[PDB]
RNA sequence: AAUUUGUUACAAUACAUUUUUUGGCACCGCGACCCUCGCACUUGUGGAGUCG
């Protein structure tokens, strides 16, 4: 919507500071970010799955609890995981460890 | 948003489309009724991805902030 | 012949005790007295009064009822 | 602007669909009608706990089809787009 | 039964056919309309009490569109 | 004289009530059509004179509508 | 679009048989295309009048079967 | 305009059977029809949807509560269809 | 001459005096019939055994007269001039049947054929054009 | 088309003309009233001429439904032949 | 030793408030008895009495 060069000011961390410290609060945008680097609509559908927690005026990400914001991490960070084995063609159940942490963070 | 309808379905979801005849296209779908042959108390409700609407069954949408 | 239309508005002219039916719908009835016209058949009725059938009386404002509803008139 | 020309445009979609007596049907749109009458192949007709019964051909009519649940991947802008 | 686009294609086949009531009218369909209703060549209703069919063979029939509910293939032609 | 469509006009930014094809309501009409489909702010679920909830921001469909009221 | 003929029903007491298993009585006084009836006043089927004069809607007439004949 | 409704006019004259959204079968001479299934009859006997039978002179019926009617069989034939 | 599927698509097809199909050795590749009959004539055809039927649910008549049927593997059976000898074929009948016509078999002249077969198959209503009765 | 009498008029319309059919279709492919006139009675119509025939010799006096048929050719054509 | 052009006709490519598709939805027969023997094209078909 933007017809004009300009600079626009956003939030990442809507207000994550208080419950949420800076490390994992970055974490778990770039986790997000690869979600939406490679699953993108699906990655959304986790977003919207109800819609009765809706994204605000002035934020991003759609505010949840803390316990909603872990299960998502375990989605979002399974998602990954899912789409090496459905490309790559490398089972999960043969992989190492030090391998799901890899390409979960990289 | 959540929308009433002429079968008893509570239907929670985010709309898509819109026309004249209040049909809907329909996402993140989260309907809300109870199969119940009395005397029985149950209530159910399940979650549907993608979902088409019809408008006569429409009795009267809202909108929960 | 008389018509329908014709009659609504002779009745709207003359302020006159109308006692409607309701389509699907045997237990209720109302009664008042035809202030509006329509192309449909709904209109406005003020001073009306809901009615329980003999198979009493009950309290009741200024209403219209909506024309698909409608069943008997009479004026 | 219209719901018809979407559902149109959907074609060859192995999907479910609900009907005001609550009959779910499990079947292909082949085709459906400018006034929503779905016309489904390899279809499969079952009732909301009793048995089921499948056919190869149903023509529903518009007025009947209560919700069309529709597929699982679905792009629903693009298609929005006239 | 054939693999057919819309049901004027389908002229003349033997056609089951389910209407709101509950009803099954069974039959060759003669004729088609703007609004679904149906002529059928020999139309036999067949209905079930609440157990076991019913059967009433009706002869040359039309078949008004809003009662019907959906329509489906008994046979080929002939 | 008053006709029902300017009556509905007139009636709008004020409180209404309509009952259905049966459940009674009761909220603040913010708009209305030719078709007769309502739009309602502050709206109470009266079943059957018994105000079960409060919704607050609705919109009713013509087909189903019985009566509007005061 | 066409009017409905019952110009042979005319000024004659018809039965109308109308929605939910109900009747009504009188003498037919006019019509229209959708098919609303104008009659001058009988009673609700033991029995009784209510009105001078009555109009049925369209929708709501199952039948109007002649009494007279 | 509509092949159904050509052939109720056809069958003016003939004795047609006629039931309703009721379920109350009745057979009698077709008088008039038009567009609009608007049905009148002569000579007509009326079945109750639960079992018992009347006789009745002059029917009308509007073809909104129509369900279905019986056509007789000689209207096959010709020649309205081609 | 194999009752085949290319047989049965250019079959005479008609409403009875019910949708029947006018119809062979051995039954079979009845699919193809796509269960849209209510009635199926098979008189006058070599088969040898009332077998081979895929799922129909629609068929409530079969009229097989003047075949060869020694074994039995539905409303109405008629099974007119046909090859049943011994009562005990006529058994699986018990598992179906309302109008069942068995004349013009050997079975017949068996002692107490009738009073047996309305024991076996109590379902019968009408035995042989004969109505059974209570006593 | 035959025409056969002293039926067991008890029997009701829809079951006799069943009855009837099954029975003569054993001669090959194949009306009945109860007014007073027309009850006991049936005309039967079949295809070919041969099979018309032959059920006549074939059944005449066959009991059914209690009662010894008495078969004859009709009068005249069927309108349907 | 079928192709192109023109003309004529038919069919296909619009919308929710009473008659169709924006729904008023959902929670004679079976036991008994006896009458009729009649050449047709059918709402239905004997009559008395008992059972549903």
């Amino acid at each position: 919507k933007a017809t004009e060069p300009q600079m626009v000011l956003f939030n990442i961390y809507d207000d994550w500071l208080d419950r949420i410290s800076s490390y994992t609060a970055f974490s778990r945008l770039t986790l997000l970010l690869r979600a939406l680097k490679t699953n993108e609509e699906s990655a959304k559908m986790i977003l919207l799955s109800d819609p009765t927690i809706t994204i605000k005026s002035y934020h991003l990400w759609p505010s949840f609890t803390d316990e909603q914001w872990i299960t998502i991490e375990s989605q979002m960070r399974d998602l990954i995981l899912t789409e090496y084995g459905r490309k790559y063609n490398v089972n999960i159940s043969a992989l190492t460890q030090t391998e799901i942490k890899d390409i979960i963070l990289g | 948003v959540i929308i009433s309808l002429r079968n008893n379905h509570k239907i929670i979801a985010r709309v898509k489309a819109f026309d004249r005849h209040c049909n809907m296209v329909l996402e993140n779908v989260k309907e809300l009724w109870t199969e119940k042959k009395g005397k029985n108390v149950i209530n159910r409700e399940r979650f549907i991805s993608k979902l088409f609407l019809r408008g006569d069954s429409v009795i009267v949408v809202l909108k929960t902030p | 012949m008389v018509p329908p239309i014709n009659c609504i508005f002779n009745f709207l002219q003359q302020q006159t005790p109308v006692t409607i039916w309701l389509f699907e719908q045997i237990g209720i009835r109302i009664k008042g007295k035809i202030v509006g016209f329509d192309e449909f058949m709904n209109v406005v009725i003020d001073e009306a009064v809901e009615i329980p059938v003999n198979s009493k009386g009950t309290p009741l404002g200024k209403i219209l009822l909506k024309g698909d509803n409608i069943t008997l008139i009479t004026s | 602007m219209k719901l018809v020309n979407f559902l149109k445009k959907l074609r060859n979609e192995q999907v479910t669909i609900e009907l005001k007596n609550g009959t779910t049907v499990w079947g292909t749109l082949q085709s459906v009608s400018p006034q929503m009458n779905a016309i489904l192949t390899d279809v499969k007709l079952t009732l909301p706990s009793d048995n089921i019964a499948s056919l190869q051909y149903i023509n529903i009519r518009g007025n009947t089809i209560r919700q069309i649940i529709l597929p699982d991947s679905l792009n629903l802008d693009s298609l929005l787009v006239d | 039964v054939a693999h057919s686009s819309r049901l004027a294609n389908l002229i003349d086949y033997k056609l089951r056919v389910l209407t709101q009531d509950g009803r099954v009218y069974i039959g060759q369909l003669m004729a088609f309309d703007k609004h679904m209703n149906l002529v059928l060549n020999e139309c036999i209703e067949e209905r079930v009490p609440k157990i076991k069919v019913e059967k009433r063979v009706l002869g040359l029939t039309i078949l008004r569109g809003e009662q019907i509910l959906s329509t489906v293939v008994e046979d080929k032609p002939l | 004289p008053v006709n029902p469509k300017p009556f509905l006009k007139g009636l709008v930014n004020h409180r209404v009530g309509v009952k259905l094809k049966s459940t009674e309501y009761r909220g603040t009409l913010v708009s209305t059509d030719n078709y007769f489909n309502l739009q309602l702010n502050e709206a109470e679920e009266f079943v059957a004179g018994v105000s079960h909830g409060t919704l607050g921001e609705i919109f009713i469909r013509c087909n189903n509508v019985l009566y509007i009221r005061e | 679009v066409s009017t409905p003929e019952l110009k042979k029903y005319m000024d004659k007491k018809i039965l109308l048989n109308i929605n939910g298993s109900r009747k009504v009585a009188g003498i037919l006084r006019g019509y229209d295309i959708f098919l609303n009836v104008v009659l001058d006043d009988a009673m609700e089927i033991n029995n009784h009048q209510l009105g001078l004069q009555t109009v049925i809607r369209g929708n709501s007439i199952i039948s109007l079967e002649a009494l007279d004949a | 305009n509509g092949i159904p409704v050509k052939l109720l006019n056809e069958a003016q004259g003939h004795i047609v059977s006629l039931e309703l959204t009721t379920g109350a079968t009745y057979r009698g001479k077709l008088v008039e029809s038009e567009d609009s299934m608007n049905v009148q009859l002569r000579d007509v006997i009326a079945t109750e949807p639960q079992g018992a039978v009347t006789h009745m002179d002059q029917i009308f019926v509007r073809g909104s509560q129509i369900k279905f009617i019986v056509v007789p069989d000689l209207l096959k034939n010709a020649p309205l269809f081609k | 001459m194999k009752f085949t599927p290319s047989i049965v698509i250019d079959a005479p097809q008609y409403y009875v005096d019910d949708l029947q199909l006018e119809t062979e050795s051995m039954p079979s590749s009845l699919k193809h019939l796509t269960k849209p009959t209510h009635i199926l004539d098979l008189t006058n055809n070599d088969l040898i055994m009332i077998p081979d039927l895929s799922r129909r649910d629609d068929i409530h008549t079969l009229l097989l007269g003047r075949n060869n049927i020694v074994e039995v593997d539905v409303q109405n059976l008629t099974l007119s001039n046909n090859s049943i000898r011994r009562f005990e074929d006529l058994q699986r009948l018990r598992r179906a049947l309302k109008n069942l016509t068995l004349i013009g078999n050997q079975v017949c002249h068996l002692a107490n054929y009738r009073e047996h077969v309305l024991r076996l198959v109590p379902h019968l209503e009408t035995l042989d054009f004969q109505n059974v009765t209570a006593e | 088309t035959l025409y056969v009498s002293q039926l067991n008029e008890k029997i009701n319309m829809q079951r006799l003309r069943v009855n009837l059919f099954l029975l003569f279709a054993t001669f090959g492919e194949v009306v009945s009233m109860n007014f007073k006139k027309q009850r006991g009675q049936a005309f039967i119509t079949m295809r070919t001429i041969d099979q018309a025939s032959l059920a006549q010799i074939s059944l005449n006096g066959e009991r059914f439904f209690g009662k010894p048929l008495k078969v004859e050719f009709s009068k005249s054509e069927t309108k349907t032949l």
